[PDB]
């Protein structure tokens, strides 16, 4: 009777809620569809495309992953501290020991200063698992699952002393090819569901998205899901009255159609919420067949997270709040002035996967056989998408521009969006010219 | 049958559901295990065994009707079974022999079935290289053919065809000049054909056995193949049936009489034991305490049962409830089974918890020993011929076909019609029959 | 290794009490009573198993270096063992592995 | 040796064959000989015998000797022992009575037991006492059956004076040794001690610190509170007047889980069975165990899918819930297809009508048990340790992860694929008509309501249902069995 009523009546409709970059007005416009546009997608094999290889894991492969994970950062964190040799977590010493382990709690809760623990790889410290004591560590920043190399004093060989905690590495940026810097400006918009109130099933959202894309005709449209939010209240009380893989189409149409004018390309992006999708992340492309020749150069499908291209941009893309959860547990040695999230986004590139933190939340199932080859960032992301129900908020960081637009929709009231402006500049100088040169978060 | 005769050579290359994988295995036995029986009841060329076997052949679907060029639905069946059955007849050379003898009983079978026309295009065809030879040549040598054969009565070279092989393939049969040879070539009929064709093929089939078992460390690993691994004639039957629920009407003053008449061997002997002493061990009051509900009993009946058949062995009426009521209620009702309402299969009676001294449970046909079972089965009033038989089946130890030889006897017939597995089922058979 | 071996109790001494210990004579002898018994205990208990004898033996079978094969790991010992043979037998050998 | 100067895995390997492969050749022989081999292992064997005259058993183990060696030409088999009991748990670890024989026919009886160690220092002492008490009896000489009823008995017993109090308050006193203080105990709320712990500092004077014992039973609040946050002290439990002890608890999560590791392994004994005998806790208690446990022991289909859940779905008009088992619903006659009327008498819905809603639920029931399987849980398989965690060790014993809380103690899924494979295999069985009437004898009742209810589109109907989960089961739980791999 009521549905997406207070949605409807908002007033701060596109209101800019914060910007970056370089100022610009309020007349973001691309080229539409305008000049070269290259979609390159890009990671490891090309990040999974088909449905899957399985849904079943063999405990004795986990393990192998786990060990691996830690095996090879420590392995590259060893050659660039330039460390001798790391020492088994379990044998005594009374000189300062140089470990290499992975944190971890000490029980099912909230990791803290007192419960932290590393357990070593298997190639040095056959798994053992050695409680952490701080007391004597200035600056330190920890989350479970967090690989780490950390020296102290262990001479009981059952409680290690930290005395210094490595700073984190990430990987060198995308060597930009004398072709990538022959392109010219694009504007890439990105969105995340869900695209509906959670009192009504108008995707009312959604077509004011739709109208905008026209409006300021972008050049990519990077559109996270949940599309059919397996969250929805009717959704979970199963009151519609038509299937999912339907109303999902639905929505898929509007949208492709929607915009059949705009000449923007659109990628979607999959997420675990997707009521119709495989619960399975790392997730695999979409599904879908009814598209005409001409919307097939004009929509693409990805799985999730990627790592896509975007004109020799390397754009990152994740549709799982990868920030609200390590963010719940991780643990640091300053509240005073630091910035949180700065710093939980720090551990991401350098971690070198796109979601670190594990065990993984309650509610985010994995398959670690799979997440060994998909979900690895193949470089440092020249921008980075991590949707999120935290805040909105765009902060470079270690040369990334990590950008957080909110979510489309919140609960009865508007969300935001977002948009980048970009353009690799040239060749030479201090190397680091960030090519995303600005953007901006705004409410629909 | 048909393009059925297959040297089951070069692996499938497919892919089943564990449901298929796990159905050709069960199913791919049963027939194996039937070629066992009769090869031990009848003869390899009597009807009754042509017959049930190519019977059975037929209801476990391996060996019937067409299809478009690829799936051949029984090719398929006995190609895949075969194989997969690989794995678990590799490991024991007590497997690996049975199997081969029954994987050759079974090529033998599919051998005598074909006409000796349709054996022939299967060689041609086959691994390679084999020719017939006309009517010209045929009679030209005639003479000289069955002057080289065995002590092959009379002067007829039959219609019966005649082959032209390679000297070297019929070694087996030419260093005892058994076969024509000319210019490098040996001329040989149908029987001794397909004898060198089995021939070649045990020594083929275990060679492989050999090459599946080197390589199983490989998938030992693997959690949904223990199951046939290691249990494919364990407790659990070819295929048992008799399991819990189903229906049926017993009064109780009656159980003696189809004592005699009804149970098999095994239980005949713990009710007289309940009976006579007024007790049973632990091992007893499952074996039979179990099938007894197979058989239909109540709760009520079963507590009944036991209770008042405990207070003649004058306990205290107090004391069952407290020790036995417990368990007894179990039994029936709900879980932690499958071991509490599984009614004992046969093959486990005979394999697992024999019997000591004051116990009189298991299989006595496995577990009695000869003179005794001799002592006891002519209580039965079973012919000293007969009884005769029975043993010489002990003595292969081929048990429950015993019991079957029993069955026929108590009961007068020449075929029981069916192969035993389980003592409820011959506790209905000798119900249908009355 | 006492309670089975020697057949006998063995008390500890925490490093917590340790300091507490230095405050009294009597205390002092306790803590040094106790070391000693330990490290005759170590003796005892490396007389009950025989250990140095069966090692020389051992060693003398294998031909190698007696602290080796006290150490630990049999490898070794028989490493020798063949090496020793192969060499009496004109016989090239494993040059070790690194 | 991996790391050996001297290394050739060939070489090996064949040796490691010949082992395995003369172990079998052994193990057949002595079945052979119509006696039961109970056990083995590389080298090793144990075999039930059933004879009480010893003079008996060697003579007859030579005898096996003997047939052994006399195959072989150095290679031997050699007597090694007699066990006048023995409890064989699991693998590598049995308790058992070993013997040594004094003259001429008498012996001796000494107590061998390994792989029987119990961690946790807190199980009250009802636990401990009921605990040896029984593994007494079992290293008793009486027959199985006259151990086993007395455990029965005792047991019985138990549970009543447990129920009229007749039990020392302190008997319920369990005691763990802080390691952190009670602020820095992440599984807080979880952890019974830690709450009493906390309780009492926060309320009074004395203060828990590290290395510190602590004191605790288990009660009735009244609060409904998790088990573990319903922990008191002795004192607060006497002197309180509110409050009374949690029989249940005790019964259940202290006494059983003692007595059970070494039952367990006791044929005609087995989890529930216990449990009953200590209470009218049947039903929840079996909730308690598994599903998985019993992977020691083809199946038919009740039996199959007994575990599994029941698919639930509200009628979209009347809202009762509607309980799918099956294709049918019934009996003979009256067998309706469960699909065709609302379990609600006053509705007169049908739920074929709202097959929408129903591939709905059904996806949502899916992702559930998809979500579940991958959660992850793993759970340590000792009785008297039992830890949850999410994380997999990466320290692996030969069975699998290795418990980081006893060290001896393999991690086993808590729910496992096969778990989960076979609750979607429940729901797939519970919408294919096409194979539930196949499952009809003559092909009169066949027809009848083949002609009576399943017309084409009620078959389509079904086919949707259907057509659900076959995809889920499509390429994903490995229905799939690649056999080119199995071989290639
Ligand atoms: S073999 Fe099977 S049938 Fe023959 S007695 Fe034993 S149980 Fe009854
Ligand atoms: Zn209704
Ligand atoms: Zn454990």
């Amino acid at each position: 009777a009521t549905p997406s009523q207070k949605y409807n009546s908002r007033s701060n409709r596109g209101e800019v809620v914060t910007s970056f970059g370089l100022a610009q007005g309020v007349s973001w416009s691309g080229r539409g569809g305008a000049g070269n546009i290259s979609l390159k997608v890009l990671g490891c094999p090309e990040a999974l495309t088909g449905s899957y290889k399985s849904m079943f894991q063999k405990l004795p492969d986990i393990r192998e992953v786990l060990t691996c994970k830690i095996e090879e950062l420590g392995s590259e964190l060893k050659e660039h501290y330039k460390i001798e040799a790391f020492t088994p977590l379990l044998a005594p010493a009374q000189e300062p020991v140089t470990l290499l382990g992975q944190i971890g709690c000490d029980s099912n809760g909230k990791l803290n200063n007192k419960s932290v623990i590393l357990e070593g790889d298997r190639e040095h410290s056959s798994g053992a698992q050695i409680p952490v004591d701080l007391s004597e560590l200035k600056e330190y920043s920890l989350f479970p699952g967090q690989v780490v190399i950390m020296e102290g004093i262990n001479t009981t060989g059952r409680k290690l002393v930290a005395t210094k905690l490595y700073e984190g590495v990430p990987l060198p940026f995308y060597q930009p090819t004398e072709e990538d810097a022959d392109f010219e400006q694009s504007m890439v918009l990105v969105a995340c569901g869900p695209y509906t109130t959670s009192d009504s099933i108008t995707y009312d959202p959604l077509l004011d998205l739709i109208a905008v894309i026209n409006h300021d005709r972008p050049d990519v449209c990077i559109l996270f899901g949940p599309f059919l939010d397996a969250k929805h209240e009717q959704v979970e009380n199963c009151l519609l009255t038509s299937p999912f893989e339907d109303i999902f189409k639905q929505c898929l149409r509007t949208i492709i159609e929607g915009t059949r004018s705009s000449g923007s390309h659109l990628v979607f992006v999959p997420s675990l919420r997707d009521v119709h999708h495989e619960p399975v992340y790392p997730q695999p492309p979409f599904s879908y067949s009814d598209l005409s020749r001409e919307d097939k150069k004009q929509v693409q499908f990805v799985s999730e997270p990627c790592s896509l291209s975007i004109n020799g941009v390397i754009f990152g893309l994740t549709s799982t709040d990868l920030l609200f959860h390590l963010g719940a547990e991780e643990i640091s040695s300053s509240s005073g002035t630091s910035d949180r999230f700065s710093r939980i986004l720090k551990h991401i590139l350098t971690q070198r996967s796109y979601y670190p933190l594990y065990p993984p939340q309650e509610d985010m199932a994995i398959d670690y056989e799979s997440f060994y080859v998909y979900a690895q960032l193949p470089v440092t992301p020249d921008v980075l998408i991590i949707p999120s129900e935290l805040r909105y908020f765009v902060k470079d960081v270690l040369g990334c521009v990590c950008v957080n637009p909110g979510r489309l929709t919140k609960g009865q009231v508007g969300g935001t969006f977002a948009r980048l402006y970009l353009r690799r500049p040239a060749a030479d100088g201090a190397e680091r010219q960030s090519p995303c040169i600005a953007v901006q978060v705004v409410r629909i | 049958y048909p393009h059925c005769l297959q040297f089951y050579l070069q692996p499938p290359s497919e892919n089943i559901s564990l449901i298929e994988f796990e159905n050709l295995a069960i199913d791919r036995v049963k027939l194996l295990k039937s070629v066992e029986n009769l090869g031990v009841s009848y003869v390899k060329g009597t009807e009754q065994y042509q017959s049930k076997l190519e019977s059975e052949l037929r209801k476990l679907k391996f060996s019937y009707r067409e299809n478009l060029e690829d799936e051949y639905e029984p090719r398929r069946r006995d190609h895949i079974s075969h194989f997969i059955l690989r794995l678990a007849y590799c490991q024991s050379e007590e497997l690996r022999r049975w199997f081969i003898q029954q994987e050759m009983d079974l090529l033998r079978f599919r051998f005598s079935i074909l006409p000796k026309d349709k054996i022939q295009d299967f060689l041609k065809d086959s691994q390679l290289q084999f020719e017939a030879i006309s009517d010209e040549e045929k009679t030209l040598r005639e003479q000289e053919i069955v002057a080289s054969s065995p002590s092959l009565s009379g002067l007829k070279l039959g219609f019966e065809s005649i082959y032209k092989i390679p000297f070297a393939d019929a070694l087996d049969l030419f260093r005892g000049r058994k076969v024509y040879l000319e210019d490098g070539f040996a001329y040989v009929p149908l029987k001794d054909i397909v004898a060198i064709i089995l021939n070649e093929f045990r020594a083929k089939l275990s060679k492989a056995l050999a090459l599946t078992a080197r390589s199983l460390p490989a998938v030992q690993s693997d959690e949904r193949l223990q199951p046939l691994l290691n249990h494919l004639s364990h407790s659990y039957t070819g295929q048992d049936y008799s399991t819990q629920g189903n229906v049926g009407k017993i009064s109780l003053d009656q159980i003696d009489l189809l004592s005699t008449k009804s149970f098999p061997p095994c239980m005949r002997q713990l009710h007289k034991a309940l009976r006579e002493n007024h007790h049973l061990r632990h091992g007893g009051r499952m074996q039979y305490g179990l099938f007894l509900k197979g058989i239909g009993l109540t709760l009520e009946q079963a507590l009944q049962f036991w209770k008042q058949e405990f207070i003649k062995g004058k306990m205290d009426p107090d004391k069952f409830d407290k020790g036995y009521s417990y368990n007894i209620r179990h039994s029936f009702g709900k879980e932690g089974k499958r071991t509490d309402y599984t009614p004992f299969s046969c093959l486990k009676i005979i394999l697992s918890n024999p019997p000591s001294q004051g116990d009189y449970h298991g299989c006595p046909f496995r577990h009695s020993d000869p003179e005794l079972l001799k002592q006891k089965l002519q209580s039965y009033k079973i012919s000293p011929g007969g009884i005769s038989q029975i043993l010489d089946l002990v003595k292969g130890t081929h048990y429950q076909v015993a019991c079957q030889k029993y069955f026929e006897m108590i009961h007068n017939v020449d075929d029981c019609g069916f192969s035993l597995n389980h003592p409820n089922q011959f506790f209905c058979e000798s119900q249908r029959i009355l | 290794l006492v309670q089975q071996i020697l057949k006998t109790e063995r008390v500890v001494i925490p490093m917590e009490n340790i300091q507490n210990m230095y405050s009294e004579s009597s205390q002092l002898l306790y803590l040094l009573e106790h070391t000693w018994k330990d490290a005759k205990f170590i003796l005892q208990i490396m007389c009950e198993l025989n250990v140095l004898p069966l090692a020389l033996q051992i060693t003398n079978i294998a031909g190698n270096i007696m602290s080796r094969t006290l150490m630990g790991g049999r490898s070794e010992r028989n490493e020798f063992l063949l090496l020793h043979a192969f060499y009496e037998n004109n016989y090239i050998v494993p040059d070790k592995q690194i | 040796f991996s790391y050996s100067r001297f290394y050739a895995k060939p070489l090996a390997a064949l040796v490691t064959y010949k082992g395995r492969e003369i172990l079998m050749h052994t193990k057949e022989m002595v079945q052979k000989m119509n006696l039961e081999v109970i056990y083995g292992d590389t080298d090793s064997i144990m075999i039930n015998t059933n004879s009480t005259n010893l003079e008996e058993v060697f003579k007859l183990g030579n005898k096996v000797k003997s047939e052994v060696n006399k195959l072989y030409k150095l290679l031997e088999i050699d007597i090694d022992g007699v066990f006048k009991s023995l409890l064989l748990l699991k693998k590598k670890k049995y308790a058992a009575l070993v013997v040594e024989p004094t003259s001429d026919g008498n012996y001796v009886t000494k107590q061998e037991l390994k792989g029987l160690d119990i961690v946790r220092r807190d199980w009250c002492d009802l636990a401990k006492d009921t605990g040896n008490f029984v593994i007494g009896q079992i290293l008793s000489d009486q027959s199985r059956d006259t151990i086993v009823e007395n455990i029965q008995k005792r047991l019985i017993e138990i549970g009543e004076n447990v129920l009229n109090g007749s039990v020392p308050v302190s008997q319920f006193e369990i005691n763990k040794a802080l390691t952190k203080d009670p602020q820095d105990y992440p599984d807080k709320k979880s952890l019974p001690h830690v709450h009493v712990a906390l309780w009492i500092n926060s309320q009074g004077g004395r203060k828990v610190k590290a290395g510190d014992t602590v004191s605790y039973v288990i009660c009735q609040d009244g609060s409904n509170l998790t088990a573990s946050q319903r922990a008191y002290a002795p004192e607060q439990l006497q002197k309180q007047d509110n409050l009374t002890i949690d029989t249940q608890y005790y019964l259940a999560q202290q006494i059983h889980p003692v007595v059970a590791r070494i039952c367990e392994p006791i044929d005609g004994i087995d989890a529930v069975l216990i449990a009953t005998w200590l209470g009218l806790d049947p039903t929840q208690f079996r909730v308690h165990h598994y599903h998985k446990d019993e992977e020691n022991d083809q199946l038919t289909d009740e039996e199959k899918y007994r575990d599994c859940e029941r698919f639930k779905c509200p009628c979209p008009t009347c809202g009762t819930e509607n309980i799918y088992d099956n294709v049918f619903d019934g009996s003979g006659t009256d067998m309706e297809p469960s699909l065709y009327r609302c379990s609600n008498i006053d509705c007169k819905a049908s739920p074929l009508t709202f097959t929408v809603q129903l591939s709905n639920k059904l996806i949502m029931d899916i992702r559930r048990f998809i979500k579940k399987y991958y959660d992850g849980w793993l759970i340590c398989e000792e009785p008297t340790c039992r830890n949850r965690t999410r994380h997999l060790p990466l320290q692996f014993s030969r069975t699998g992860p290795l418990c980081p809380a006893c060290m001896k103690a393999t991690l086993q899924p808590e729910y496992s694929d096969k778990s989960l494979y076979t609750q979607l295999c429940f729901y797939r069985y519970i919408f294919d008509a096409e194979c539930a009437l196949e499952k009809l004898t003559t092909d009169h009742e066949k027809d009848k309501l083949k002609k009576q209810f399943f017309t084409p589109k009620v078959l389509q109907d079904y086919r949707k249902l259907k057509n659900t989960a076959e995809q889920f089961l499509s390429r994903s739980g490995y229905s799939e069995v690649n056999l080119s791999k199995l071989f290639a």
